C-alpha cells in the first residue's frame, strides 16, 4: 500500500493523493528459477478503512525450490524504482530472499500504480522498503505483517555544471 | 482525508501451483509515517505447502 | 571503478580491500527494447593511477531504437543491490535512460565482480549511484564524466525481533 | 595503500551494431569520498553512430 | 492434446500411452512486449470422449498492444523441442503470431506434460505444429478450431563416425 | 484403447488482464492421424476484447 | 554459416543472395544460468574459400556449472525460425546440450542476419539444423566440426481458406 | 552462380570466456546446396580451453 509510505514534502507522494477515490495497481514477479507471479489489487478508501482487494496467482515453482521447501527467512529490504509512464507509475526492482544458512534467492519485480483520479505526477524517485514477518504459527496459518516504506531522492549532489 | 491512524482489511484469492488458497487480513499503521502493520488468516487451503515470503508483498 | 565507492565501517569494502593486485567485473547490460551488451574491465593499481581496461561489446540494438537512433538523454540515479554468490560479489540494478521528450529506456544490469585476491566478504547491501556528463563536444568525441556512490544498509530499522524458521 | 587522491587512465576497445571505436580517458577520483571525473577521447572510429549513455558505466 | 500428432513407431508416443490414466500439463507463454500467460490442463478419457479441463490466466499486455488492440491474423506454424527433464517431458517452441498488415509478434513457450503412469520416455524430438481458426463469428463468441501434429526425428542425417 | 475417431469436451475458466471469462468447445479428431477440429463458444464475459489467438493453443 | 545450408526454390536464400558481397551476423546466445555469449561474424567470398572473421565473448557462466565444469556431450539438432524484422533476417532457436548421463542445459539463440547487397527477402520460413563434433582430443585442441542444415516451410499443410 | 556444389572455408576466431582468452583457428570445406560442411580447428592459444567446447561450435 503505497499509502503508508511517508514522503518528504519535496516529492509528491502519488498515492495518498489519488485518494477518496483510490489507485488500483499490477505486479509481476519473475523468479531466478523462473516461478512466477502474476497479481492485481483494488485499494478503496472507505471510512478510514482502506480495503485491499486482490487477487493473486503463481505459477511453476520447482519442487525442490526454496519456496517449496520452504527455506526462505524473508525478503532483503529493497529500493523501488519510480519512474512516470503513459501518466503512470512504473516501480521496478531486485529482490531476493535471504535462505537458510544459504544466501539469496532472487527475483525482478515491475509495478505499475494506476490512479482513480487525477493527481500531480513526481520526478524519478526511489522507495525504500522492509518486509517483515513479525509473527507466525508453525503453518503459517496466522501471520502478523509488518512493513516500512520511505520515498526519497538520490542522496547524492548532482555536481554537475 | 488521510489521518495519522487510518485502518485497514484485506481479502486475496490465490492459486500457486495448482493449490488453492484464500487469506483474510485485518490491521493498521501510519500514512505519513509509513509504516503498516496487518493481522493474516488463511481462510482456505491450509497448511499452505510453500513459502510465505512470495506472498507478503502482495498480502 | 567500484573502487570509488563510499563504504562505511559497517561494511565490508570488496573493492579497495582486493588491491594490491585489484580485480576485475563483467557485466551485462539489457536493455527494454532487447539490445544489450556485455563489458569487461581489468582494473589494476600501478603507483598512483588505476588502470582500466575494458572491452565492450554492445549488440543487437534495434536500428531505430533510442540507443541508434542517438537519441537518449542520461541515466538516472540508481541504488545497487549486491550480495555474495559463488563467493564472488554480484551487483543487481534497475536502470533508466531518460529519452529526448519525456519517457525512459531501460536497463537491467548485472555485475561479477571478482578480486584476485581473498577477501572479507560483505552480506547483502546497496550502493546508491548517480552518473553524469557534465560535458562534451558535438559528436561527444570529447567528454567529461561524474560518477558518485556510496554504500549503506537499509535505512527503515527492522522491527522483526525474535522467531524461529 | 590507497589515498584521498587517486588518479585514473582508461582504455576501452568496443563495438556497437557495427561500429568499432576506441576511448581512452585520464581523470582522478575521491576513493574514499566515493566519487571521480575522466576526460574522455575517441581514437579510433570517432563519430560515434549511438548513443554516449551505454558506454558511461564502462567508463 | 497431443494425442492429437502422429507418432511414427520409432518415436514413443508419450501422451498416448499415458491413457487409461491421462496425463496433464502447465505451459508459460512469455511474449515480447513482456505480456504473459499461465495455463493448466486435465486431459482425461471418459470412454470415446477426452475431456481437457483448463485454467488460463494473462497479464500486462499493454493496451495499445496487438493483443488487446486484436491485430494478429495468426500464428505461424511452429516446431517444439521436446526433451526429458527430471522424468517428465518438456517442450519449447518460438512462436510468431502473423501480424496485422505484415510484420511478426514473439512467444516463448515452455511447456510440461505430467503423465500420471509408467510410460516408456522418449529421447529429443519435435513436433512440427499447425493451430488454425477454421471459423469465427465476428465478435469471436463462436469459434472452430484446429491443430495439427507430426512427431519427428531429424530429417538430417548424423554422419557421426 | 484410443481410437482412429475420438470425440473431445473443453473447458476454459480464464481470465486475461483481470477480465473474466468461461468458454467451452466441443471436437473430433484422428488421434493417429494427428488432426482434431473443435467447436468453441464464449460462456461468460463475451465478447473477449482480446485476440482470440493467445487463447487457442490452450483450448 | 548459413549459406550452407539447403533453401528451396520457393525459398529466398538471403545468404547465397548477399554474395559476393556476402553478410555479418549478430547472436546472443541465452543460457540457462544467464552466463552470456555474444558474437560476431563477418563472412566472406573471394575464388572458392568463404572467410568467417568472428568475436566471441562468454560472462557470468557459473564456476560451478556445466560449461566451466566441462560436462555437455553436445547440441541436440534443432530448427530455428528466421523472419524480417526492420527490413532483416532474424533467427530464433531453442538449443540444448545434453548433459553427461542425462538432462539438459538449455539456451536461446537469437541471431540477427545483415546482408550488405539489397537481397530478395524471404517469408518467415524454419531451418532444421545437426551440428556435431567428430574428433577431437580430450582437450579439444584440434576439432572437427560437421553442421547440416536444411531450410523449409512446414510440412503440415493448411485447412484455412476464407476469412476476414 | 559464383557459389559451386564444392567451397572452402577459412575461418578465424577470437574470444574470451570467463576471462579465459584464446584464438581458435580452422579451415574446411562444404557443400553449399547440399547442407553440408566439416571443418578443421586448430586452437592457436589458450590451450588448453577451461570450458565446453561446445559453446563455439556454431560460431566457429
Ligand atoms: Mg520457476
Ligand atoms: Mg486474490
Ligand atoms: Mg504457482
Ligand atoms: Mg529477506
Ligand atoms: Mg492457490
Ligand atoms: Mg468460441
Ligand atoms: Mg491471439
Amino acid at each position: 500500500n503505497r499509502v503508508f509510505t511517508k514522503y518528504p514534502e519535496d516529492i509528491p507522494d502519488y498515492f495518498k493523493q489519488s485518494f477518496p477515490e483510490g489507485y488500483s495497481w499490477e505486479r509481476t514477479m519473475t523468479y531466478e528459477d523462473k516461478g512466477i507471479c502474476t497479481i492485481r489489487s483494488d485499494i478503496s478508501l472507505e471510512g478510514d478503512c482502506f480495503f485491499q482487494n486482490v487477487r493473486f496467482n503463481g505459477m511453476n515453482f520447482p519442487p525442490n525450490g526454496p519456496v517449496m521447501q520452504k527455506k526462505t527467512l524473508k525478503w532483503e529490504p529493497s529500493t523501488e524504482k519510480l519512474h512516470v509512464r503513459d501518466g503512470l507509475l512504473v516501480g521496478n526492482i531486485n529482490m531476493a530472499l535471504l535462505l537458510e544458512g544459504g544466501g539469496h534467492y532472487l527475483c525482478d519485480f515491475k509495478t505499475t500504480y494506476k490512479a482513480k483520479k487525477v493527481v500531480q505526477l513526481p520526478d524519478y524517485h526511489f522507495v525504500d522498503h522492509r518486509i517483515e514477518i513479525l509473527s507466525n504459527d508453525s503453518d503459517y496459518n496466522k501471520v502478523k505483517l509488518y512493513e516500512h516504506g520511505v520515498a526519497r531522492y538520490s542522496p547524492l549532489p548532482s555536481q554537475a555544471w | 482525508l488521510i489521518k495519522e491512524d487510518m485502518r485497514v482489511k484485506v481479502h486475496m484469492e490465490g492459486n500457486v501451483n495448482g493449490h488453492a488458497f484464500v487469506i483474510e487480513g485485518e490491521g493498521k499503521g501510519k500514512p505519513y509515517e509509513g509504516t503498516q502493520t496487518l493481522n493474516l488468516t488463511v481462510k482456505e487451503g491450509a497448511p499452505l505447502p510453500f513459502s510465505y515470503d512470495i506472498l507478503t508483498t502482495a498480502l
